[PDB]
Formats: structure tokens, sequence, C-alpha cells
């Protein structure tokens, strides 16, 4: 009776603006799994700061109450907060790189988490006990390495580490494995979901996708703008969601000749490591060799070290092989272009880059960054420009009154938006997508999907879809490319990847996709 | 810890460029006649107090005051081993008296029974030897003056009676570029400089061939050349100089602040005095005499030595100076000058009875040293006090000026210093009033007046003929000849390191016993 | 570190070397007859045309002369004060004095900036943070001479309680306020400059999640904060003891001080070269030494640059 | 939705900072341009009566040792100063701009060679070098002084510069830029230059204060500006022995001198806050 944490009420408000996280409640059962969902700005992670009490410059409480065991928490008084504090709360930070001291050796950022000790001699060999019970292949060598010498997946098991040090009641591990990417994320987790069976902690975790919350934790509380939109089981809530906004978060997610024809693509790199007698060749991209038909999709994936963004830059001609051919249409061999080849071959091959918040020139509005190629090109002369960039701002939605505007005061999704209508400009016969859709929200990354697809259907484009992960590929794609260590893995169409794996890497990468078994 | 500013072991008096070859009676300047004190030496020295000692004679015998029969010590010798004997000061004593050379200090041997003769006319120049100056062997002779004059064997010690070598009489036009005396300095004359480099430095070291009695008891000195005394001053602060000889006018009212007791000072032998030459209209007679008197009651010297000089300078209190052996402060009868505006103004009344006034009453002055403060604050205090007009009318040019007054006294009244030579009153009242010896700029005629000088020199002892001339300076007062304002007082500052100096009766210091450490 | 040592010192030999050659072309490269420049105030006879000839060796190409250039300043040949004294005897008789200030130069410098520089970026948006804000920017606008005569009047003639001439009794009682009017200029810079860092420091990420594991809030504040934060204080500490060098000519000149810098002020107020380009050539050889020394503590300090 | 160049012309026009460094920068820019408006008498002219008179209706600022009226020297003074920082501050923006822009944006052998040459010039600090150099000058007129202080000031511009175009240079802009052709120099000048052209305003309108003060701590030792010009720091240099004996006749062209280096740093201190308010952790 009476949870842990019954959090009815909170109002927190980020400096007289309004209410960033009006009225929520949520309750832990003490030994149960509580997941929060929902979108970015939707004041999740602020209420996952608002009851340790880590809010922000701005921040403060309005409204409502936080208790847990029965003694209100809403004081914040660090001396009262001090006993709650890493001996009966945990916490697990969200970005793995920024989250250690990086000048603090972290063998030593482990040992004072537990600061009860003799302060000399349990500590420094307690810390490696923990470090060897987090997952960590070798611990006793790697409590002696800087924070910035560890792999993206190593500093997030020493802050798992660091938060069960203490032994607490409640886990608020804060959207953990986001930063890394997928056969990363499921072995944390399924580690972190047996750090639990052990203690009792209780594991409110925060995430942003159905799916994956559906299968690790117990309850599902989603939110929208700071308000608690559903509230119940796991299972009952997947299967049949009752509020609008969850169905459409539900029928939103993953769940369900030739052109360009390269051979032998190979990349070195003359490394530099110390030593100038000294320089080791690491080979990033080799023996890569494949063929793209017309009017059809090959979609590249591989892992963060796999050799995908030098392989796109290697075929978009910004950069230089190392030996093989990339010829192009048969004539227009990109290896060694001409020069009059040069805007020959520029209007008919056409990248859209990784983040839209950095590739739109912040002092250019949205009309002279996409006449731009229509300019380079000296084509229209002064209004039929006017003309052709008020009907290519209609072929995506973007309402034809955002010419004029800056990308100061754009959204998330009007920005790629914009990238693609800059990119469609001069007719490409063919798009190149580097990882275009994964900085998005989901929604948005649903909706821009699938302009993506009918802009094909319509067009008669080609692409060449890069992602680092498998399960939002099997809706557009149609042909599929493994990657490993630059190494191609398995080739061949989606069914025979998805329904028939033949390597034991393309089997452990759809099985850690958040699937059912 | 510790510091410095480690200087060389000589000492660094400042001097100044002496305008002329170094001989002894071609100098009168005591800019370069400072720097020939240190590298000869004659029959007598006078030290410090101003008192007169045999150093190079033996016995100088006179029972009658006019014939003097001089025996010289046999063991001296020159810097070039040659041996001093009478010859060397015969010679040297009719070379110089001689008007044929044209050679400054001529005068200074007007009174030795030969001097009319060769420096009158060339009519009877045939013979160029005075027929007083006699030679008994090489270690002695016999001298005859005019008429008997107990003060000779006080100037014996003056810069003019030095001796000089053989190798000087022939090649005099050398000797003013390397001189030769058997003084307790010497040049140094070392390879690494020419030991006089023309406006930089002198350099001086002591003479391993001297007994007498200012035996050097530093290292050397080196008379460093400037100009602007207040560059001097900086230098000094700045541990650059070491004996500052003058502090500038800019700097005497916080000398003592910033020196902190390394800063001395003493009377010297110098006055000042205004006058009106007696040619100008409205001042001969009785009438003019008053107004004389007058004027001598309108002037506050006190007021003026301390605002203006603040203090280097001391009030009149007769026509000599201080530091004179022999000096009578309040002699009775020192109140004719005064400050006195009862007795001024009722005389001025008693005065007018001749006549009221002429018209205006003009100072003029040499205006480049700087008199602009003092010669207005005298004027002022001396118009709209006794009801007058004075105002000044400098002479930017000192050639100019001098050509002014020996324009034989014209007009425009003008002021008079008279620097001593050599420590003896009469050498202050003679050369100045008497009936027609040279600098009688005033008209100032009185056989009375010479009558009494000639009886204060034919005196049996030295105090006789002190008290003779205090009374021939008591019937001064009765005719006022000029009005004298203020004697000298001179200040000297060493920085750190030289331990004993002394400003001796002429304000320079005592170079001789100077001892640094 | 052993290998990022190893190029940090060979970024250093052409920078020498340069910055030598550059000093010793400046001069020498450019007026006809570099003896007339050389000749200060003092009359040119061919007597002193001849005694720096032999001592600089203005006859051969310039490859040779420098080379004996470097290799003379290397020995300890420094050339020949005005007084006659060698300017190495001079330079090491006169160095304690000026090392005794810049010590309470710099004291006064790192104590009171970091101080206040804490205190003040530890609670930002209060007006103690906005008075010492524009209180460093006044204090930057001031030139040192200036302060030096103002700091001069007003605290030893109108009331004596300093000593308007600092003259060979330096103790340091009597050297406190020249080394304050030396000083303040770079305090500015240091508060200001850890006021901004550490205000922008005290909302990381390591910084909360330090917090979050209930660290006391001395030891955050210390460790966390004061690490991160006062690194680049150091390495601008070295930069502006560089900058410093030559501010404390002016301050020595003006109040009498006998040190390196008033032995340099004497020299540039009277036109003596030959012993500027000497002392000028040791002061810049000294300030890459340190430079050096300094570069070698942030790597120390800095494990990410410190990646060999 | 208005020019990075409008839009901030709108949100500081609204900052007490830069409304105070405007208006007094103008009034150092009137009066170094037309002196004679704010006076009628001759800077030059010594009555040599009238000596150390006090402050009066005829001379406000009393009058100096030989007579020249202090107020009337404290004008004149100001047009050498300012023309003197001036010109320096353009000459170093034009060539350590372009350097620095160079080396960032292109990179191999050229990056190499500016560094290299960057941090010879950084061993030299501005006041000493500058001391040597002026040593063997005999003509020592503005336009020396002007190239004197520009031969030097320049690699805090070049590092600055170079900095933030090689920031720029790792966006993703200037890759759809070459995306589609644009040789390697129009995407400088189209992408780079506005991009980073700001912070090197802001380095730009500091060094200009610093040169001022080096001038005139540069001319008040005699190695600066001759004497035929009449200038502070040098008017300076003629009245610190009257100080010394308590009169304050020093302060009056150091009082004016001490403020123009304020207008012009409380100014780039407004340009570096709008411009480049991040980089205010790790330089300054």
């Amino acid at each position: 009776a009476a949870p842990l944490l019954s959090v009815e009420g909170l109002e927190v408000t980020f400096g007289t603006d309004a209410p960033a996280v009006c009225g929520v409640d949520l309750a832990v059962r003490s030994g149960q799994t509580v997941a929060v969902v929902g979108e970015s700005g939707s004041g999740k992670s602020t209420t996952a700061a608002a009851i340790l009490g880590l809010l922000p410059a701005g921040g403060r409480i309005t409204a409502g109450r936080v208790v847990f065991d029965g003694r209100d928490i809403t004081g914040a008084d660090a001396k009262r907060l001090r006993s709650i504090r890493g001996r009966e709360i945990g916490y697990v930070p969200q970005d793995p790189m920024t989250n250690l001291n990086p000048v603090w050796k972290v063998g030593f950022q482990v040992t004072e988490a537990l600061r009860a000790n003799t302060d000399g001699r349990a500590a420094r060999r307690r810390a490696v006990e923990l470090l060897a019970e987090a997952g960590l292949p070798d611990p006793a060598k790697q409590a002696g390495r800087y924070p910035h010498q560890l792999s993206g997946g190593m500093c997030q098991r020493a802050l798992i580490a660091i938060g069960l040090a203490g032994r607490p009641r409640l886990l608020i591990a804060d959207e953990p494995t986001s930063a890394l990417d997928v056969t990363v994320q499921r072995q944390v987790l399924d580690h972190l979901q047996g750090l639990t069976d052990e203690l009792g902690t209780a594991l409110l975790l925060i995430t942003h996708d159905l799916a994956l919350a559906a299968q690790r934790a117990e309850a599902v509380v989603v939110v929208r703008r700071g308000v608690v939109v559903e509230s119940g089981a796991a299972q009952s809530i997947l299967q049949s969601p009752q509020h609008e906004y969850t169905r459409r978060l539900v029928a939103a997610a993953p769940s369900l000749g030739d052109i360009l024809v390269v051979s032998e693509l190979t990349k070195i790199y003359r490394e530099s490591r110390g030593a100038p007698w000294r320089r080791v060749e690491s080979r990033a991209v080799d023996g890569v060799s494949f063929r793209l038909p017309r009017a059809s999709t090959l979609a590249i994936v591989g892992e963060s070290g796999s050799g995908k963004s030098t392989l796109a830059r290697m075929v978009l001609g910004l950069l230089q092989p190392t030996s093989g051919t990339v010829v192009f249409d048969g004539t227009y061999d990109v290896g060694a272009l001409a020069r009059d080849q040069v805007l020959a071959f520029r209007r008919r091959v056409q990248p859209v880059f990784q983040n839209p918040y950095s590739s739109l020139d912040p002092m250019y509005s949205v009309f002279r960054a996409i006449e731009e190629p229509l300019r380079v090109h000296h084509v229209g002369d002064r209004r039929q420009r006017q003309r052709a960039v008020r009907e290519l701002v209609d072929q995506v939605a973007l309402p034809s009154s955002i010419l004029g505007r800056r990308p100061r005061e754009l959204s998330g999704g009007q920005r790629q938006r914009v990238a693609i209508a800059r990119a469609l400009a001069l007719r490409p016969e063919v798009l190149v997508c580097d990882e275009a859709v994964s900085a998005l929200d989901v929604l948005v990354q649903a909706q821009i999907l699938d302009l993506l697809a009918d802009l094909q259907a319509d067009l008669g484009l080609t692409y060449l879809f890069i992602s680092h992960d498998l399960a939002v590929i099997r809706q557009i794609a149609d042909d599929v490319l493994v990657m490993r260590a630059g190494r191609v893995v398995e080739h061949a169409s989606t069914e025979e990847v998805f329904s028939r794996p033949r390597h034991e890497y393309t089997r452990q990468l759809l099985q850690a996709i958040p699937g059912a078994p | 810890c510790g510091g410095g500013v480690l200087s060389p072991d000589v000492v660094l008096v400042n001097g100044g460029e002496p305008p002329n070859p170094l001989i002894p009676t071609g100098t009168n300047d005591s800019n370069g006649g400072r720097i020939i004190d240190r590298l000869f030496a004659g029959l007598m020295s006078y030290d410090a107090v101003g008192k007169p000692s045999l150093e190079v004679a033996q016995s100088i015998e006179s029972a009658d005051n006019v014939n003097y029969r001089i025996t010289v010590k046999p063991g001296w010798k020159f810097t070039d081993g040659s041996p001093v004997t009478a010859h060397s000061f015969v010679d040297a004593w009719n070379y110089g008296a001689l008007s044929t050379n044209a050679q400054l200090q001529q005068h200074f041997f007007s009174p030795i029974e030969g001097f009319d003769d060769v420096a009158g006319a060339p009519g009877d120049k045939s013979r160029t030897t005075m027929s007083g100056l006699r030679v008994v062997n090489d270690l002695e002779f016999t001298v005859r003056l005019k008429a008997p004059t107990i003060d000779f064997t006080l100037r014996l010690g003056h810069s003019s009676f030095y001796p000089l070598p053989d190798s000087a009489f022939r090649d005099m036009a050398a000797f003013g570029r390397n001189p030769i005396g058997n003084g307790p300095y010497k040049l140094a004359d070392g390879p690494a400089g020419p030991a006089w480099e023309h406006n930089v430095r002198i350099d001086l070291v002591p003479n391993p061939d001297y007994h007498g009695n200012r035996k050097p008891r530093n290292k050397g000195l080196r008379f460093e050349f400037y100009a602007n005394l207040d560059t001097a001053y900086a230098d000094l602060l700045s541990g650059n100089l070491d004996v500052l000889d003058t502090i500038p006018p800019s700097a005497l009212t916080v000398y003592q602040r910033d020196l902190g007791d390394h800063a001395t000072s003493g009377p010297a032998a110098i006055n000042q005095t205004l006058d009106t030459p007696l040619r100008l209209p409205h001042f001969g007679g009785e009438e003019g005499r008053l107004r004389r008197l007058a004027l001598s009651a309108a002037i506050n010297r006190p007021q003026i030595c301390q605002q203006i000089f603040a203090g280097t300078r001391s009030p009149a209190r007769d026509f000599t100076a201080r530091s004179l052996p022999g000096f009578d402060p309040n002699l009775p009868g020192n109140e004719v000058l005064d400050y006195d505006p009862q007795r001024a103004r009722r005389l001025w009344a008693q005065a007018d009875a001749i006549s009221p006034w002429s018209g205006r009453y003009a100072i003029a002055y040499n205006a480049d040293a700087g008199h602009r403060d003092w010669v207005d604050a005298v004027a002022n205090s001396i118009k709209n006090v006794l009801g007058i007009d004075a105002v000044a009318a400098p002479q930017p040019t000192f050639a100019g000026f001098r050509t002014q007054i020996t324009n034989r006294a014209i007009d425009s009244a003008f002021r008079a210093g008279w620097r001593g030579d050599y420590p003896s009153m009469i050498e202050f009242l003679a050369p100045l009033f008497t009936a027609g010896a040279g600098s009688n700029d005033v008209g100032y005629i009185n056989p009375e007046f010479d009558a009494a000088l000639a009886a204060a020199e034919a005196a049996p002892t030295l105090t006789e003929s002190h008290e003779l001339v205090n009374d021939a300076q008591r019937i001064l007062f009765h005719d006022m000849p000029v009005v004298p304002l203020w004697d000298y007082i001179s200040v000297v500052g060493w920085s750190s390191q030289v331990s004993n100096v002394t400003v001796t009766w002429n304000g320079l210091p005592d170079y001789e016993n100077i001892v640094k450490a | 570190m052993g290998w990022y040592v190893a190029r940090r010192v060979a970024v250093m030999v052409p920078v020498f070397l340069g910055a030598t050659l550059l000093i010793y072309g400046m001069v020498f490269l450019l007026p006809g007859d570099p003896v007339a420049a050389l000749a200060g105030d003092r009359p040119l006879t061919p007597a002193v045309a001849a005694q720096l000839r032999s001592h600089y060796h203005l006859d051969d190409p310039f490859l040779v002369q420098y080379l004996r250039y470097l290799g003379g300043i290397l020995h300890g040949d420094l050339g020949r004060a005005y007084s006659g004294l060698p300017v190495s005897a001079v330079l090491a008789h006169a160095f304690p004095v000026t090392i005794r200030l810049a010590l309470i130069a710099l004291a006064v410098e790192a104590v009171l900036g970091i101080g206040f520089g804490v205190i003040a970026g530890l609670r930002q948006g209060g007006i103690f943070d906005s008075a010492v804000l524009v209180t460093g920017l006044v204090i930057i606008a001031i030139p040192i001479f200036v302060l030096g005569f103002l700091a001069q009047f007003l605290f030893g003639v109108q009331l004596e309680i300093a000593p308007v001439t600092v003259g060979e009794r330096a103790s340091v009682g009597r050297l406190l306020l020249p080394g304050i009017v030396l000083g303040a200029m770079s305090f500015a810079y240091v508060v200001r400059l850890t006021r901004s860092a550490v205000a922008a420091n005290a909302h990381a990420d390591y910084v909360r999640t330090a917090t979050a594991k209930g660290l006391s809030r001395p030891r955050v504040v210390t460790v966390h904060i004061l690490r991160n934060s006062l690194i680049p204080v150091v390495t601008f500490l070295g930069a502006d003891l560089g900058a410093l060098m030559g501010g404390a000519i002016v301050t020595e000149g003006i109040f009498n001080i006998h040190g390196v810098g008033g032995v340099l002020y004497q020299a540039v107020t009277r036109q003596e070269t030959p012993t500027v380009v000497s002392i000028v050539t040791v002061l810049v050889l000294i300030y890459l030494i340190t430079n050096l020394l300094v570069d070698l503590l942030y790597a120390a300090l800095d494990p990410r640059i410190r990646y060999g | 939705h208005t020019g990075f160049w409008l839009d901030a012309w709108r949100g500081l026009r609204r900052r007490p900072k830069f409304v105070i460094a405007a208006a007094l920068i103008l009034l150092i820019l009137v009066v170094a341009a037309f002196p004679s408006l704010f006076t009628a008498a001759d800077p030059t002219y010594a009555d040599p009566s009238q000596s150390m008179l006090a402050p009066s209706a005829a001379h406000w600022f009393g009058t100096d040792l030989q007579g020249h009226d202090i107020y009337s020297r404290t004008v004149y003074g100001a047009r050498a100063s300012v023309t003197v920082g001036l010109g320096a501050t353009l000459a170093v923006f034009v060539v350590g701009g372009a350097l620095g822009a160079l080396a960032g944006f292109y990179g191999s052998w050229i990056d190499a060679v500016v560094s290299r040459v960057t941090d010879v010039f950084l061993g030299l600090p501005l006041l000493l070098a500058a001391i040597v150099l002026m040593q063997v000058m005999h003509h020592r007129t503005v336009w020396t002084v002007i190239a004197i202080l520009a031969l030097f000031g320049w690699p805090q511009v070049a590092r600055i510069a170079r900095g933030a175009v090689l920031e720029v240079r790792a966006s993703d802009y200037v890759l759809a830029a070459k995306a589609l052709g644009l040789n390697r120099f129009q995407i400088l000048l189209r992408h780079a230059l506005p991009n980073a052209v700001g912070p090197v305003i802001a380095v730009a309108t500091v060094a200009l204060g610093i040169f001022i003060v080096t001038e005139a701590t540069l001319s008040y030792l005699g190695v600066g500006l001759p004497t035929s010009v009449v200038s502070w720091g040098g008017d300076i240099n003629v009245a610190q022995t009257r100080l010394r004996s308590g009169s304050p006749i020093l302060f009056y062209p150091a009082g004016a001198l001490a403020i123009t280096v304020l207008a012009f740093m409380m100014m780039g201190d407004a340009l570096r806050d709008a411009l480049d308010p991040a980089s205010r952790a790790w330089r300054a």
C-alpha cells in the first residue's frame, strides 16, 4: 500500500513562460518497472529532473507534491535531499560522452560514488568489483583510463555502475541507450534488467518509443506536451490503444538496366598515432561492389564504425577512392571526372545530409537557400526562378508563405523538408539519402519517409538510402546491403533478409530491433 | 634577495664642457676650472674652510710686505719626470702676464712691479720679462710688489699662479689637449679612450708621484659633461651619479623629502646686487644717493629668499659674502639696509625735494639662465611701496646684455653678481669700488674709500687688516654705491655610497676626500 | 606525454631561430651604414666607429655575423654598457630586485583575481557580479603609466603614506605599491576570464551527474568546477607574464627602482641602442622559455590534448 | 526574418553599454576631425610670461610651463592619437583577416606556413619589438608609427580568424555547396566570410584601443611621435617633473587619453557579447 514515488500534480515552470510540465501522475510499486513515453519537448526528462531536484537554471516546482515512502521530497533543502540522493534514489544520464568528468580517471569517478567507505582501501578495490559486476571486458585495466579512451557503450556501463553504487531503491534511468547503436543498446538493457532482479530496484525509465517500452517495462505512461495522455498495462496499450494519440503513435512505429555499377571500391587511411616513424594504416572500406537498377531503392545498413559514410562520399564524387571504379550511367566515371563533366554530373546526383540543424547556411532565407542550385547552373532568367521555386516549395508540404524566413525560426522537420526541396531543384536523376531521417521525432520521421516514397513513385527517382538500423527500412527499401568493419556481409532482397537470413551477423542484427522475440 | 644598480668604482661628479684649452692662465669659468685644480699644485693650498698652507713652497719671507723671498721644496716632479724648480714658476708667470699672448687671467699679475711695462702698450715692450721676479738659484727666487700688500701671500694658491713644465712653453698649442701637472690627480689616458671625450666625459686617476696636503682618498674621478641640470638630477636619483653639486630649481622644495639626509648645504662666496649706473638721469649727487638708500629700504629680502629661492640664498648683511674668513655678521652700523617702510617712505619724501620723478624705471637683465621670478618679485615689491613705477626689460643674449653695460653705463638699471676668486674680503671690495679699477659700473668715486682700502692693505698682521676692512666697509653704508640683495647658498646631494662630502668655501664639493665604498 | 614533449619542443626551435634572426635583421639590414645608428647620442669619431666593428664584425656576409652574434649572446657576452661595465654583470646584479617586484605583482594578480572571480562566478546575476565586471572593464582602460602617475600623486604627494622614490631601499613594504600598480592590469583580465569560465562551467552535465550521487557541495564545487575552470587561467597567466615583461619598464622608470626595468628605461630614454638590443634579446629568450614551460604544464593538466 | 546584419542592428540598439560607447566614439571622431571648431586659440604659441596660471575664463584648463594653454593642446593630440590607432587597426584587420581565412579554409601547406610565421611573430611582444625597431629610425613621422604597429599587431587577429573559419569549414552547408559545383574559392567567399566575419570584427575593435594605448606609452618614452606634433604622452613627458611638487597639470592630457581607450574597450565588449558570446569562457 502507498507505493514509492507518487508524483501526483507536478507543475514545473521554466521561468515565467508557461508550465513546461502540467499536471502529471505516476506511482512506482517498489518492485515494478514503469516507462514513460513521448516525443521530444513533451516534458518527460524534465519530470525526471524535477523529482531529483536537478532542474536547470530556470525551472521550479509550482504545484503538486512528490512523496517517497511517505516523506515529501519537494523540499529542495539540500540537507535532507542529501540523505536520499544516491543512498535511496539512483540516476543514469542520457549522453554517454559528456557525462563523466573528462579529466578524472573513471576508476576514480566510480570510487567516490560509494563514499561510505574506508576512503582509501575498500574504495579502490570495491570500485573494480562494481565495474566487474557492470560488464566491462576487463575492469582492472579500464579503471585506469580517462573517459575519452572508452567506447561509447563502455561509458554507459560505467555510468550504470556509478548509478547502482549505494544500492538505491529506485533507479531513474533517463533515456540511457539512445546515443548507442543497436546490438549494443540491446546488450546494455539486457544487463540492466538483470542487475535489477538481483537487487529489487524499481527502475522508472524514460524512453521515446512504444515498441521498446512495451517489451522492457511493466506499466506505460504516455505524455503529450506535459500532460498524462494514457496510463495502464503494457500489452493492453500496444494491442488496443484507446486515446487517438496513442493509436497514431502505434500506427507510425516500425513493426511492418543498371545506372551505377561499383566494382571493388577500397579506401585506406595512412593513420598517425604518435611516434612519427610509426604510421599504421586503417582500411576503412574494401571489396565493396554492387549494382543499382533504375527506379528502385538500395539500402546500406551498418553500425557506427562500419564505413558507410565514406562509401557515400566516395560514390557522390566528394572523395577520391584508392581502387576500383564507380562508373555511372555508362560514361560518367566518378573516379576521374573531366572538366565539363563536373557540372554535367552534379545535376544528376544529389545528396541529402544527416542532420538538418547544421546544413542550411544560417544567413540564407529559405528562398535564397532553395534557389542556390538554380543559380549556380545558369537556369531561369530572374522571375522564372521565382516561378520554379514557388512550384518546388509545393511538392513538399511547406506552406507558400515560408519563403523569406530564416533557418533559425524553422521547425525540426521543416528544415529537412527544405533540404529535400533544395536537393530536388534541378531534376536530379538520383538522390543519396545519407542517414537523412535519423535525428527527427518518430511522427515527422514517418511523415517525411512517406513523402520520399511518394516522390519516388511520381518522379522515377532512385535511392541509395543509408541507415544505421534495420527496422525503418522494411517499408521503403527494395534491396539491402549489410556492412561490417568495411566488408560486405550479405546482399539480397528484403524478404531474403527479413525472413531467412544467412549470416550470423544479420540475424543478431534483426532480433535486436524492439520485436517480440 | 638582494639587488643593486652596479656602478663603476671611481666617482661620477657632474661637470660641464670647459670652453677653452686646459691651461692655468687661460680659463675663467668655474665649469672648466674645477677640472684644472686637480691636475696641478701651487706654492700654497686652501683647505675647505679657506685657510692657506704651504704645499710646494718651503719658506715665504717678507719683513716689509713689499719684497717676498720664496724658497721651494726640492723633491717634486711632474707626471713626465721633469724636475719642478723656480724656473717653472718664473717662466709661467712671465708668459701669462704678457699682453702679446693675449692671455685671459693676465690681470691677476697686476701687482708685480713689472706689469705696467708688459701690458700697457707696445712701445717699451722690447723687454717681455717683469723686473720684479728674480731668481737666486733653481730653488728660490724673489718677488717685489708695488705697494705693501699683506693679501699677496693668500693668492699664491689661486689657479692662475700654477707651475708649467718645460715641454709646454714651446708647444703650448698642444698643452690644451694633454696637460701635465704635479697635482693630486692626473688624466687617465688609457688605450680604451682619449681620456677627454669632447662633450662626453673626462677621467682622472690619482698621481702616484704626489706628496702634499690634498692626498686623494678615492680611486679617481669621472666628470660627466651634463646640461639641463634636471637631467643630472634624474641621473642621480636613478643610481647613475654620485655628487650632484647643485639641486635644480625645479626640485629644491622636495629634495630633502626624496633624498633623506643624503643632501647638505653651506654658504658660498658669491653675492648679488642691483645698481643704477650713475650716468642715468635723476641719480647723481645727493638726490641719487638718497634714492638708492630708499631702494635699499624698500626691498624685503627674507620674503624673497623664502618665496622664490626656498632657502638657497641668504639676506645680505654687508657687501662681502658669508664664507669669507673673518666675516662680521652683526656689524655695528649694519642697519642701513633693511625693510623699514617707515624709513623708506620718509626718505623718499625727504629726497624728492630735488625732483619728484623722471619717468620709467627699468631693470635690464640677461634672460636665458633664469631671473624672471626674483626680478619680477623685486620689481613689484619696489613698486607700489614707495610710489614708483618700476618694471623689467630683459635682453635675451648674454653677449648682448654684457655689451649693453660695457657700453659704459647707458641706462636701464641692472643686476650684478661678483663671484670671488680666492678667499679674502678685499678681493670683493677693491675690484668693485675703486676710482678706476675696471668694474666700477656705478661711477662711484671716493679718494677717502681708496685711502681706507690702502691703509687696510698696509697692515702688519691679518686680523688688523680684517678690522680695517670692516671700518672701510662701514664707510660704504653712507653712500650705497650698489644695493646688495643676498649671498649664495649651495646644495650638494650624494647618492648612497660616497660618504664624506663637504661644501668647501665656493660651493664646490671637496673632491679630494670623497671616499667611495 | 613523452611523445608530446618531443613535439612541443620540435615546434620551438624554428620559433627561437626566427625571432633571433628577425631582431638581428631589423638592425643591420636597413639603414645602409648601421654604425651610424649604434652610436646613440655621443659624437662619432674613428676611435668609436672601430670599437664596435671588432665586436660586431660588420665586414663579412650576414650569415657568419648572425651566427657569431648568437654564439656571443649564448657564451655570456652581451656587450659593454655605457659606464664601461659589461652588460652581463649589470643584469646579474639587477635581476634580484625585478624578481622581487614581479613576485608581488603576480601574487596579487593570482590570489585576488582567482578569489574574486570564483566568488563572482559561483553566483551570477548578482550585484557583486555586476560591480566586479564593470570595475574590471574600467581598470583595463587605464594605461600602466597613467595609473602609475595617479597612484604616485595620490598616495605619495598629497598624503605621504607611500614612498615616491624607491631608491635602492627596496624592502617589500616599500615595493608593495608599485607591484599593485604593475599588476592591476592583469588582475582585471584574470578576474573577468575566470568569472566567465566558472559561470559557463558550473552548468555542465558532469556537474549535475556528480551532484546527483550524494557528493557534498564544497567537494562538488572544488573538484568538478575548480579544476576544469582553472586550467585556462594558468594558460593566460603564462601569456600575460609575457606581456608584463614590458609593462614593468614604465613602472620602474617613474618610481626610480634600480631594477632591470630601470636599466632598460635609462637606456631607452637616453638613446643607448647597443645596450638595448642585448637586453631585449635576453628578455625574448626568457619569454620563450616560460612559454614552453607553461605549455608543458597545460599538457600535464588537461589529458585530452596529451593524446601523444 | 531579417539579414543577420539588420536583426542585430535592432538587438544592440537597446543596450546601454552600446549606446554610451556609440555616443563617446562619435564625439571623439568629431573632435579628431574638426578641432578648429571647439577652440580659437593656437596650440603652439608660447607666451612666456603667463607660465603656470590657473583655470580662468580665458584659459579653461590653465596654462602649462611655457605658456601653452592646455585646453588647446588637448585637442590636436586627440587628432594624432585617433588617426594612428584607426589606421593601424584598419591595416591589421585587412591583412590578418585575409591570411587567417586563407590558412583556415584551405589547409595543407598553407596552414603550415601561416602558423609557423604566426608563431614566430607571436614571440616578440608588441611594446618591446616596437621599442627595438624605433631606435634605428631617424625619419619618425606618423606613417612609420602606423607601419611599426601594424607589422607586429596581426598575429592575434590571424589566429582568431583562422579559428573561426576552421570551425565553419566543419559544417554541412560548405559541403552541400560543393556538392553542386562552386569551386573552392566562390564557396569560400559566399559561405565562409559572412558566417565568420563577426569574431574578427570584435577582436579588431579591441585591438584598436590596444594600439592607441601602445602608441601613447611609446610616445611617452620618447621613441614615439616627434615633438613637432602635439600629442598626449609627450605632453605628459614634460609635465612629470612638476607632478612630484603637487601640480596636477599632467592629468589634463592623461584624463582625456584614459577616456577614449575606455570608449573603445566598452564598445569592443558589447560587440563581443553580441556577435561572439560563446568564446568568453576560454579566450579573453
